[PDB]
């Protein structure tokens, strides 16, 4: 009653909204998943496409900030486009002032500053869309980095965002238990088993998209069909 | 509307006024009301010099008042700067009245809860006496009252208000005291003069200057008897 | 009424007499003791409120009488100064968000000579001889209208006063110098002179009162015995 | 116990604690007081520790909870404070009825019958149980006055102790002296909280000292020596003519005002006559009045000697005209009630001492001290109804320049009073008693010397008399009648309100 | 009514993670738990402690999107005053500032307050101070404080331990205490952000000296 339908305190000082919002998330009904690695960070994630006509490559959850910045959207999928494009506004915008390419940790700071602004004034829906970002920094390497609609911003040796987060999230703390240092092959290995165990799916490659960036190869790139296609293959053969 | 209803209401508390035209004068009384032990009565005015051929008297909310009293002030100025002439009082009061109907900065009560009484002399020499109500319709009158108990002096000032009574001027003042003296039953301090006395500027009266004014009546009330 | 101030007008100075209180022992203290803030070199005030509020405030007081002495190089007049405040005040009455406190004026005009004044939440405002604001000020000003003379003040015998009626009045149970904040307003060598008294004039204030007190309960006492 | 932790001899215990035993004392909202149990043996404990815990040494008054805890302790007993005990004596017939009870023998085990000696046991520790708890209440009481005065203590605490003493107040017997000089003394006191504390409890005390008085019983048939037949129609009969005002029956001389029956109540003989009526009887049965001050014990002594002291009275004048609130005053029934037991318990003593304070007051034109004597003056009528015809005279003719003044200097200040005022002297009392103010008010109503305004307030105080006098003076009312029925054409608008009311 | 929400901003507050401040006679420590929700999140990334300026730093308890708001408009005041003074800003300037766009925020309707409490130090004229500035704005000076969960016990605590005179090295030890009353348990390097402020200038401290600190006890 008027503290549920708009972003203001409950009496136990909860934003209901907030949590509505996360809520939101999950009814998107996707998962999504991010692993670190020493040389290298990837994202994982389903796109079962309902419709035969519809065409498979323009739907991706999969975005590109910058050449160097990746990253994949859950929830509401206009709420992430715009996410995504404010996000490639920023990064152009510092790149323009400042002199070299944003790094993940600022971009991530940004974006959930600007979602602390929908959430603090009241006319504004929280932007319901999570985002994850790779990218490699130069001091620190491979980074991972999540913002939900809140703000609350940190980053991840490893995470999921969508509908079985928890699930997955508890297979990956089992996981990285273990020291278990991953290069490229077992951290996309990992990703794709911790999302093929948690939905129970067993995918062919057309089933996910994935992307990665590595040091070798700051460069963000989309695997294509084939290369995921070995890379499931050389998992099922083990 | 409603906020008209609860302005009119305010200025029906507030301390009584009263103001009278005359041929060569205009005068303008109000009660003045017990402070307290230990307040200093310098603070409180009651009545107000928009100019120097303008004098004005308000009934409500002080603060009010107030803000009204500096916005006709300015105008007043600024009038006199466009025009290089004495404002007319009925143009004063159509702004003070006019200013009722902008508003808060809010808007909250519209009407700000004064009614005013309204007296200068006009360039030409004219008296004149209006008033203003938190509505923003404004009238003039040969003579009026605002404030607690003016209906009561509405009805003393209708008959007592004569050729006769305004032939005099020093009659002319002490008219006043005595709407004032059925409105006040304190007889004596509680009460502010302020006379315009055609051409010169608004002196205030000593309470000695009054005082005397109130023996003469109280010596003529006597005579009667 | 977290706070309370309390100010007297004496035919010499004027004076403010404010409780330096600490809520909680953890309390630095040191930055609460300025209970008085200095307008100008010739007003003060003491705020009813919290030292947000007051700083605030007393912004927007000493910015008004710094535009008024850009304009005019005279120091401003201590009743245009606490209307510009009341009619700020008032305006936010007409936003929806009052000032909440009420404030302590005391002040030097060549015009009126020494003045106090007191500043109500809904903007309205008033001269006093002697008052007091918040906790138990209608105590106070019950003890006041007791024991004060109009005409018949002097910085002494106020300042005495006031010990008297903060010793009744305020709850600090026995009165210390670093419980309570005096600052007095006088006119030397044509000037205005805002001084907080020291601790040790408090001190001396404060043995005054004590002795007096105990020299009352003495003649109180042997009259009570004679009665019987 | 937890009265040990605030103990204030005690040291090292802590702010905490003290607190802590602070929060014990309080209670819950509802439950245990823990501070107010009606065991007369727990409250002596109990409230000498509250009130000395001011100088104990580990309370910090500075501490907002601490001062707001005392406050609730205060407030929360002051509320829930119930009338201990000091009897508990069962009368005769019920246990003749606890007789049958026990010997009840359907759902019953057969104990042995109570002896005559265990009887005996029985009523000698229920006295002694009873005049323990007097000693209990009067060793409180000294205590509470010797925690409020030990020149160590903070003024909350002084407060908090003089109300608690308050709320001792009895009924059964009269406070001890000690304590009675002490709230008598306060009525000059310097704080207005402990003024008007100690104004109620005095006024308590003079109704605890007041001496009965014998009531005589009269026939109404008798006395009006009507035929008073049955089946008796309400109203104006022949039987309610004596007690009906008129002109000629006032008595206007000492032996037809003996002769007078003075009902002094209103409502008595509209309807119907009651079986037994009391008219107090004359007043050589009365108590004596005039009292040599050697006839008073000694609780009477002191309020004697204290109101007797005129530095007193000047003090305690300058106390009550002293404003509270500006606007917001009213005419304190309480000071009323103090006053009226003063002047009826004394019988006219103090009227000499008080009558230049009276005159200088009247005179005054500020409003606090219209109040004060207006209270002054109606307590003062309504303590008159038992005095003799030669006090009543010089009463009245004190009072009627007084109250000439009084109305004459009416204003918008003081009407709603001094219109108490003259109510309240006018409640209660034969009209036939109170013919001078009657007169004196209804002069001229509507004078217009001063003008209007003060003819209103005039007519509103009359009103307010005449509404106290129902139906006991049909006459004054026709005259009332007669005088305005001419002004009805000759008015203005707050009059024509007025008349229209009256 | 308005105030109800800086209660139950307050009540949000309260919700935080604990805060803990105490001011030495040379040096002033900000400590609080960051206790984290899984191994997965990273520690290293983002610190509950910043700097506003190099003397100054300052902790929250509280919303932390609200606390990178408070903190960026703080840091830009700061530089202002920096700009027009050439002197650096003093920390009573900082919190007055600070509690001025709390303050607005909340009058401003439309937007709710901030559901934050800050803890705020520095050192300036050879001197300590800090300060917690509140959801309503109103700013107090303490010698010491905690906030978030159990602040009541943790300031008890911290009332029955302090000393008028005490050493930096004292302070931070006292604050852990503060802190490890409160914890949950395995309190490390990692679980626990602290920060000094000194004549040196405000610094967040190290992973190693603070696991020297933590094996002190
Ligand atoms: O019969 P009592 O109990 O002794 O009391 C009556 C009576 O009181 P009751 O109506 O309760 O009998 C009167 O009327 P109240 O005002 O008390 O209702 C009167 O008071 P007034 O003088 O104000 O008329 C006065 O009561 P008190 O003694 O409390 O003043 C009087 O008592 P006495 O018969 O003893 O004179």
């Amino acid at each position: 009653g008027f503290d549920r339908h708009i972003t203001i305190f409950s009496p136990e000082g909860r934003l209901y909204q907030v949590e509505y919002a996360f809520k939101a998330i999950n009814q998107g009904g996707l998962t999504s998943v991010a692993v670190r690695g020493k040389d290298c960070a990837v994202i994982v994630t389903q796109k079962k496409v309902p419709d035969k006509l519809l065409d498979s490559s323009t739907v991706t959850h999969l975005f590109k900030i910058t050449e160097n910045i990746g990253c994949v959207m859950t929830g509401m999928t206009a709420d992430s486009r715009s996410q995504v494009q404010r996000a490639r506004y920023e990064a152009a915008n510092w790149k323009y002032k400042y002199g070299y390419e944003i790094p993940v940790d600022m971009l991530c700071k940004r974006i959930a500053d600007i979602s602390q602004v929908y959430t603090q004034n009241a006319e504004m829906r929280p932007l319901g869309c999570c985002m994850i970002l790779i990218g490699i920094d130069e001091e620190q390497g491979p980074q991972v980095y999540k913002c939900d609609p809140a703000g609350y911003y940190c980053g991840f040796k490893a995470t999921a965002a969508g509908v079985k987060q928890t699930e997955s999230t508890s297979f990956l703390e089992k996981k990285v238990k273990k020291k278990f240092d991953w290069t490229f092959e077992q951290t996309v290995e990992t990703a794709i088993t911790c999302l093929s165990t948690v939905l129970s799916i067993d995918f062919k490659p057309s089933e996910i998209e994935v992307g990665v960036v590595t040091v070798e190869n700051p460069k963000f790139r989309i695997l294509t069909e084939a290369e995921i296609d070995a890379h499931l293959v050389a998992l099922a053969e083990r | 509307l409603f906020q008209v209803e609860y302005a009119q209401e305010a200025v029906k508390k507030g301390s009584t006024a009263v103001g009278v035209r005359g041929r060569d004068i205009v005068v303008l009384g109000v009660e003045k009301k017990s402070v307290a032990k230990l307040q200093d009565e310098r603070t409180v005015r009651k009545i107000c010099a928009l100019d120097d051929n303008v004098c004005m008297a308000f009934a409500g909310l002080t603060a009010d008042a107030r803000i009204v009293i500096n916005r006709a002030r300015v105008e007043c100025q600024s009038h006199r700067l466009t025009v290089e002439d004495p404002v007319t009082v009925e143009y004063i009061t159509r702004y003070i009245a006019s200013l009722k109907q902008r508003y808060t900065q809010s808007n909250g009560r519209r009407p700000f809860g004064i009614s005013a009484l309204i007296v200068g002399f006009d360039f030409d020499g004219t008296p004149r006496l209006y008033q203003t109500d938190p509505s923003g319709t404004y009238h003039a009158w040969k003579a009026n009252a605002i404030g607690r108990g003016a209906k009561s002096v509405r009805e003393f000032l209708e008959k007592n208000y004569t050729d006769e009574a305004i032939e005099t001027d020093d009659l002319t003042i002490k008219l006043v005291i005595k709407a004032l003296l059925e409105v006040v039953q304190s007889g004596g301090k509680n009460i502010e003069l302020a006379v315009m006395r055609r051409d010169q500027s608004l002196k205030i009266l000593n309470p000695e200057e009054i005082e005397k004014y109130v023996a003469e009546i109280e010596k003529e009330k006597e005579e009667n008897e | 009424h977290a706070g309370t101030c309390l100010g007297i007008l004496a035919n010499d100075g004027v004076l403010l007499a404010a409780e330096r209180r600490n809520i909680h022992k953890l309390l630095d203290e040191v930055f609460f003791s300025e209970k008085i803030y200095k307008l100008n070199e010739d007003m003060a005030c003491s705020v009813a409120g919290i030292t947000s509020d007051a700083n605030v405030l007393t912004n927007e007081l000493r910015l008004i009488a710094q535009r008024y002495l850009l304009q005019y190089q005279e120091p401003i007049p201590c009743e245009q100064l606490v209307t510009a405040l009341c009619d700020i005040k008032q305006a936010y009455t007409q936003g929806k968000r009052p000032f909440g406190v009420s404030l302590l004026y005391i002040g030097w005009d060549k015009h009126y000579g020494f003045q106090l004044y007191q500043s109500d939440p809904s903007g309205n405002y008033g001269g006093w001889k002697a008052t007091c604001i918040g906790n138990n000020s209608a105590a106070a000003v019950s003890m006041l209208k007791q024991d004060y003379k109009e005409g018949e003040m002097t910085l002494k015998s106020a300042l005495a006063l006031a010990i008297k009626v903060l010793n009744k009045t305020m709850d600090v149970s026995k009165l210390s110098a670093e419980k309570v904040e005096i600052a007095t307003l006088t006119r030397e060598n044509g000037k205005t002179v805002i001084r907080v008294l020291k601790q040790k004039e408090v001190e001396q204030l404060i043995k005054k009162h004590e002795e007096e007190e105990a020299k009352a309960e003495r003649e109180k006492k042997e009259k009570e015995q004679k009665e019987k | 116990l937890v009265l040990e932790f605030l103990r204030p001899d005690r040291q090292g215990v802590t702010q905490q604690q003290f607190k802590g035993a602070l929060y014990c004392l309080l209670g819950n909202h509802s439950g245990v007081c823990l501070a107010n149990l009606h065991d007369w043996d727990c409250i002596v404990q109990t409230w000498p520790a509250i009130v000395s815990s001011g100088l104990s040494q580990a309370m910090s008054l500075e501490k907002p909870s601490i001062v707001r805890l005392f406050d609730d302790l205060a407030e929360k007993i002051h509320r829930q404070y119930e009338t201990i005990g000091l009897d508990f004596t069962i009368p005769k017939s019920c246990v003749e009825i606890a007789e049958l009870l026990q010997q009840s023998k359907n759902p019953s085990i057969n104990q042995i019958l109570l002896s005559p000696e265990k009887i005996k046991e029985g009523i000698k520790r229920q006295q002694e149980k009873n005049a323990d708890a007097l000693r209990n209440y009067e060793n409180l009481v000294d205590t509470l006055l010797d925690g409020v005065e030990q020149r160590n203590l903070p003024w909350k605490f002084e407060h908090i102790g003089i109300g608690l003493l308050s709320l001792l107040l009895r009924d059964d017997r009269v406070l001890p002296l000690r304590a009675i000089r002490f709230f008598v003394e306060n009525l000059n006191h310097d704080a207005i909280v402990v003024r008007k504390m100690a104004i109620s409890a005095v006024a308590g005390i003079l109704k605890q000292l007041k001496r009965t008085h014998k009531k005589l019983t009269i026939n109404p048939c008798e006395i009006s020596g009507c035929p008073k037949p049955t089946q008796i129609i309400a109203g104006d009969r022949p039987d309610n003519h004596w007690l009906h005002y008129d002109s000629k029956t006032i008595p206007r001389t000492k032996k037809e005002w003996e002769s007078s029956c003075f009902v002094e109540k209103t409502h008595w003989g509209y309807y119907t006559w009651p079986k037994n009526m009391v008219v107090y009887a004359g007043v050589e049965e009365q108590p004596k009045l005039g009292r040599s001050r050697e006839d008073m014990t000694e609780a009477e002594q002191i309020i004697f000697d204290h109101f007797s002291d005129p530095k007193f009275v000047e003090q305690l004048i300058t106390f009550l005209s002293l404003e509270d609130r500006k606007g917001k005053d009213k005419f304190n029934p309480r000071r009323f009630c103090l006053f009226k037991g003063i002047f009826r318990n004394f019988d006219d003593a103090f009227l000499p001492v008080l009558k230049p304070h009276l005159e200088h007051l009247v005179a005054d034109s500020h409003e606090s001290t219209q109040r004060c004597v207006a209270e002054i003056i109606a307590g003062l009528i309504r303590g008159s109804k038992h005095w003799t015809f030669e006090k009543v005279e010089k009463l009245w003719e004190l009072l009627c320049p007084l109250l000439r003044t009084a109305l004459s200097n009416i204003t918008v200040e003081t009407y709603n009073d001094w219109g108490a005022c003259i109510a309240t002297s006018c409640e209660s009392r034969d009209p036939r008693k109170l013919h001078w103010l009657f007169e004196l008010l209804l002069e001229s109503p509507l004078s217009g010397e001063g003008g209007s305004f003060v003819d209103a307030c005039r007519l509103y105080v009359l009103q307010g008399g005449l509404a106290q006098q129902e139906w006991r003076v049909p006459e004054l009312l026709h005259r009332l009648l007669k005088y305005l029925e001419p002004k009805l054409t000759q008015v203005y608008k707050n009059v024509r309100e007025r008349i229209g009311s009256v | 009514g308005k105030l109800v929400q800086i209660e139950y901003a307050l009540a949000a507050v309260a919700g935080g993670a604990p805060s803990v401040g105490i001011k030495a006679a040379n040096g002033v420590v900000l400590a609080t738990e960051k206790k984290q929700k899984s191994i997965l999140y990273d520690e290293r990334s983002v610190h509950k402690v910043e700097p506003i300026t190099k003397h100054i730093g300052l902790v929250y308890s509280g919303m932390g999107p609200d606390y990178r708001v408070l903190v960026h408009r703080a840091r830009k005041l700061a530089q202002q005053y920096y700009l027009v003074y050439q002197e650096p800003i003093p920390t009573a300037q900082l919190v007055q500032r600070v509690a001025s766009v709390m303050q607005e925020y909340t009058q401003s309707g439309g937007v709710r307050p901030f559901g934050v409490s800050l803890l705020i130090c520095g050192w300036n004229e050879g001197r300590p101070y800090l300060f917690q500035s509140d959801p309503s704005g109103a700013y107090f000076a303490w010698k010491a404080t905690a906030m978030g969960k159990n602040y009541v016990n943790g300031k008890t605590f911290l009332e029955k331990r302090y000393n008028e005179d005490l050493e930096l090295e004292d302070a931070i030890h006292t604050a852990i205490l503060t802190l490890k009353e409160s914890f949950e348990g395995q309190m490390t390097e990692d679980n626990i952000e602290v920060g000094i402020c000194n004549e040196a200038g405000f610094r967040r401290l190290t992973p190693t000296e603070v696991k020297d600190y933590l094996a002190a006890i």
